[PDB]
């Protein structure tokens, strides 16, 4: 099987890596490599640290990362069944959206 | 005068007032027709009767009706008529009445506008008004010599009379003439449309149903407006001016249903911003599933009233409240109306916006009024929706320096703790955020039972779909069972949304077809909802609650269950 | 001599009020001229009519018109006049009037200003005033269909009369004479200017369009000021203010359009702060693109008001409001105005500052009044702009720690959940921050429909550019298609700004050329906009909505669409 982000036989289409091969990540076959951003959670006293991977440059429009789903998954995985946790969802959405800005079209530093 | 003699009102002209009319007849005719009877039992007859009610509910109409049946004696006193006289003459006027009625046989004295002559003492500045109030008090007190005289008075609202006139021996008794219900409006319409030619197409039942917040005066105005529009619609093309209308177009004048619809459209009801106290029209047939909850709710509101002797024998105090908690929309509001309908008891509903208004406006003193309306209309069911609204709006969970206590729920608890069990006033609360409810509410004696309303299962989903569709035509090929098997997670409102979307699509198609067919005229395609409309409507369907919220509610319920370990 | 009989008040003099005049004819003339008609049906005619209206709208004009154009006996009772008499004599006069009118028949009685006769009872600081009010009440209740006597009254405001006078058998029927519209103002101007001598370039339609808050008295004052300006302009140096004026200059007087423009400049409308209730003048042509949204709006608003039988047949409750969300400045108000115009329904607009005033002022009770006004103008469309303004003020994403609930939105919810469905009062809200809105609004029975208004595309941009240029005389040589192709991420406001800048540059160039030419001659170069201007105006073009701001809206719409994942449902059959 494919582990992660390897030079698969599938041909990359418009990828910025330049190898011409697609990349594998979390059970899916992607073109480029994601970035990484740190996020802190502090709901209900407990504090956890996490990293978020963001996909912004891609060929198909159904594959680019969606904030309202990434934040929902992050909250559910670490705070399952907590009452009134949508405030944390809104806060993390705002934080990731603010810190994912692309003011200059050169902030592309994908993780190895 | 000929028509005036035979147009005098009587008992037959009163509409929905049946219990009130019986009470008035009991408190007046009996102490006068047979004075000796009250001496045999020993109970003293009443001395003063006061009539409540918003404007235009027939308060003075009952006066004229009474002064036709009780043919003993009647003297009428008007508020403005008394107050319009010169100072000194007004005071000298009342005395005459109170001796004239004393000189003759058992008599009735009716004061029409009581608040016009006896307002609040401190709220009114003057000299002659205080003298008039004192004169009235002195006459009513001195009329105790039992000359078989009963004094009646009417007012728009009790909390405007001088409280000295509400004591024992002076207007002690009271009769409340409230807003008519659905049947009362129909009866009033039938009374009003007696000498008025109509057509066969109009049915008064629909008109009675649709006119929601009207009173007798509003119904009379609606009938007059309908007649006027009937005149304007058709006959107005003949009779212009300065002429005499021939009988051919006079006798051949009728009122149709469209005229009533128009008159209803252009009508603003008076008593609209008031709480509706009536028996609900929702039965167990409109609720799918929830079999256990129906029995648990019947044995809490119905058993204590049906079998008081059983409760007295075993000395168990009946429960006074119950709290419903669950996901947003499963039938929590339906259950309260259903249980109020089965026992045939009045229902009073208080929603979350009312509580938020009382919280923002610093008017928590209004709650003292609400329970009063519930106390008079006993038996009654009091329903509070979104008890967590205040806590949610104040930050929620650990959102600020609070402790889950506000200025409105405190008043609710204070008023609920002072309820006598002799009067059956059951209180039901509803919420979907049980974690932030005030723990003081759940203390025994206020709201003990805590019932969990879950998401419907397959059989309940089938029942819900069948119950929400028995109002519109449906083709026989539709298979509701497959829909219920396929949804698997919708709440009680998503199915209603699906049905509404299907009806909307059918309406669109029918209107489009009619427009298309109305183009060849210058040169029922869809009688029932088909099975292809539901397929399209299912595309715009979404789950209201995700599995995470189900997880939250399941965790709460399982913690409560694990806390209760016995056996 | 006494040629005042030629100057009277007829039904032709009352301009701009035709519906109210029709109602007055219905309920004041028919009952007492054909008494048997109501007897045959059996309904009782009204025994009192009240007239509303802001000051200077024509309440007393209708009194004189009815007085001299009925033929029935008419008695006039002035408000202040009856109160100026000595105590005791006022009651004698009132009783004498009510008894003398009853002797004749029919005996229409008009009370001019009863707000000075019967004020609020608690505000009746005194004793004789309450006696007068009680005397009025007693006489009114004594009209047991006696000789068909009808009583009329006029007031500047309903909420200044004793509430005892608005009961059954008393003044219960009311008329709502209000602010005139453009056609009404034009009719009033034509009525007033029927005697003075106008010039040949005076188009009263332009004057009627330009005046906004005026009422009949204000229009009369405007005409008087125009006449005064005409007199002062040229005849001032000929007139001498002595002896008599020459007949030559006296007869030869004309009021030009310049005088009317000057008079309009020196005008102070007395109804500027009132709420405008009128049918919008915007049609579907002013809006480019957004074809589907027009169809959805027509379905939501127009169908339930035209085919009630279809809704009754299938047992469906019509929707009662929509909520627009999208980037700022894309047509969220033009759509509301157009949908109000198509159905010929009145439009009442409540803006963001109006809401913020009540939140700061702690006067949310005024919200009730708004929902009364719409109830008096059915069918009507009620538009709330920037519903998130209060939420935006309270911090925004990170607020003061409170919940998503405030003082004004709660009152709006309370009032919306208590309106009869028989009335046709549609409710529309608009918000460009759909994530901070109160979730309680979106519940069923409320503003539950969500419509997304996106940024315009290339074809829609062509449509917008063509629509906005119907005023500027642009030369037929510039390719608007090229401008639409080049400008990609622009909203409607940006295109409007581009057009405005082009027009401003053209105006400046024309003015400069005219000044230079006149200076040269002391010893129309640009009658239309040409290509170069639009080039220069293109340099001052900026995108109102950034590229990183549309991500929020696009992702929100994508999630709302993705929540519906049952499009593969198929019956077995
Ligand atoms: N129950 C009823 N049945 C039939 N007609 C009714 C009824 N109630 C009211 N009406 C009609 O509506 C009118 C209401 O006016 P009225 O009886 O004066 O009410 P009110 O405002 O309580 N009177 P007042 O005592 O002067 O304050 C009646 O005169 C009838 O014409
Ligand atoms: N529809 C109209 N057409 C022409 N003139 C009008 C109209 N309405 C008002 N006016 C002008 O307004 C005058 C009448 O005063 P009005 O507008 O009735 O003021 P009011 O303060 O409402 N009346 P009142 O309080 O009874 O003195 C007329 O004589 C005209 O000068
Ligand atoms: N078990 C059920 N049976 C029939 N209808 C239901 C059921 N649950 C919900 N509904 C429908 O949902 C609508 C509103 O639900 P409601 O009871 O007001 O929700 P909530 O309990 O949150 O107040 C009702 O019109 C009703 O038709
Ligand atoms: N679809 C459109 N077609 C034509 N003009 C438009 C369109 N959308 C916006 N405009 C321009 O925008 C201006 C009004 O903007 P508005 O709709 O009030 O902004 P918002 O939607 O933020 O309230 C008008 O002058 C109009 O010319």
């Amino acid at each position: 099987v494919y582990l992660d982000g390897d030079r698969t036989n599938s041909r990359s289409t418009g990828g910025k890596c330049g190898c011409g091969f697609k990349h594998f990540w979390d059970g899916k076959e992607y073109d480029n490599l994601p970035e990484a951003f740190p996020i802190t959670l502090e709901w209900g006293g407990r504090v956890v640290r996490e990293t978020v991977y963001w996909f912004q440059y891609e060929s198909d429009s159904s594959l680019n990362s969606n904030v309202y789903d990434v934040a929902m998954k992050l909250v559910t995985k670490h705070f399952p069944g907590e009452f009134g946790s949508e405030i944390l969802v809104q806060k993390v959405v705002h934080t990731i959206l603010h810190q994912t800005a692309k003011k200059n079209p050169d902030d592309y530093t994908p993780v190895n | 005068d000929e028509e005036e003699s035979l147009n005098e009102v009587g008992y037959d002209d009163i509409g929905g007032c049946r219990k009130q009319l019986a009470q008035i007849k009991e408190m007046v005719e009996l102490p006068l027709r047979h004075p000796a009877l009250f001496k045999a039992i020993g109970v003293k007859p009443p001395r003063g009767i006061l009539l409540y009610g918003p404007p235009g509910t027939g308060k003075t109409l009952i006066a004229r009706a009474v002064a036709n049946e009780t043919g003993a004696f009647f003297f009428l006193i008007n508020g403005p008529e008394i107050m319009s006289k010169l100072a000194g003459e007004s005071e000298s006027n009342l005395r005459k009445a109170f001796e004239e009625a004393e000189k003759n046989a058992p008599a009735i004295i009716f004061i029409d506008e009581l608040d016009a002559i006896a307002p609040k003492r401190e709220k009114t500045h003057g000299e002659v008004e205080r003298r008039i109030v004192s004169q009235l008090l002195t006459l009513m007190d001195g009329l105790k010599q039992r000359a078989h005289v009963i004094v009646m008075a009417a007012t728009n609202r009790p909390n405007s009379i001088d409280p000295a006139l509400r004591r024992f021996g002076r207007f002690d008794r009271e009769v409340d003439i409230g807003i008519p219900d659905a049947t009362g409006r129909l009866e009033i319409l039938q009374i009003h449309t007696k000498n008025m030619k109509l057509a066969d197409d109009v049915d008064l039942e629909q008109v009675a149903n649709e006119t929601h917040g009207h009173v007798g005066a509003d119904l009379a105005a609606l009938c007059s407006e309908a007649a006027l529009q009937a005149i304007r619609k058709k006959m107005d093309l003949i009779d212009l001016e300065d002429e005499t209308i021939d009988a051919e177009v006079m006798n051949s004048l009728a009122v149709t249903m469209d005229d009533f619809r128009w008159a209803l459209s252009q009508s603003n009801p008076s008593a609209l911003r008031e709480t509706v106290v009536e028996v609900p029209q929702v039965t167990w047939e409109d609720i799918g599933g929830l079999e256990d909850v129906k029995r648990e709710l019947q044995e809490l509101v119905q058993y204590p009233v049906e079998h008081p002797d059983k409760f007295l024998k075993f000395g168990m105090t009946p429960s006074k409240g119950v709290l419903f908690y669950g996901p947003p929309g499963c039938g929590k509001t339906l259950l309260a109306k259903a249980i109020a309908n089965e026992c045939q008891a009045n229902f009073i509903s208080i929603k979350g916006p009312e509580l938020l208004t009382m919280w923002f406006g610093e008017s928590e003193a209004n709650v003292r009024e609400i329970f009063d309306k519930a106390r008079q209309a006993a038996p009654c069911v009091l329903f509070f929706d979104e008890l967590d609204s205040i806590a949610k709006a104040r930050g929620g969970n650990i959102g600020d320096g609070g402790g889950a206590a506000d200025r409105v729920i405190n008043q609710i608890l204070t008023e609920m703790d002072g309820m006598s069990t002799k009067k059956n006033v059951f209180i039901i609360g509803a919420t979907n955020r049980p974690d932030i409810i005030d723990p003081a509410i759940l203390r025994p004696g206020r709201l003990d039972q805590l019932i969990y309303i879950p998401l419907p299962d397959e059989k309940s989903r089938v029942a819900i779909l069948k119950a929400n569709l028995r109002k519109s035509p449906v083709a026989k090929d539709v298979d509701l069972e497959f829909l219920a098997k396929m949804t698997n997670g919708f709440s009680g409102a998503d199915l209603t949304e699906i049905c509404q979307r299907a009806c909307k699509l059918a309406i669109r198609e029918s209107i489009e077809s009619e427009i298309r067919r109305e183009r060849e005229r210058q040169t029922d395609p869809v009688p029932e909802i088909r099975r292809d409309h539901f397929e399209e409507a299912m595309r715009f369907a979404r789950r209201s609650v995700s599995d995470n919220d189900i997880r939250k509610y399941e965790m709460f319920a399982q913690t409560l269950q694990q806390s209760r370990g016995f056996g």
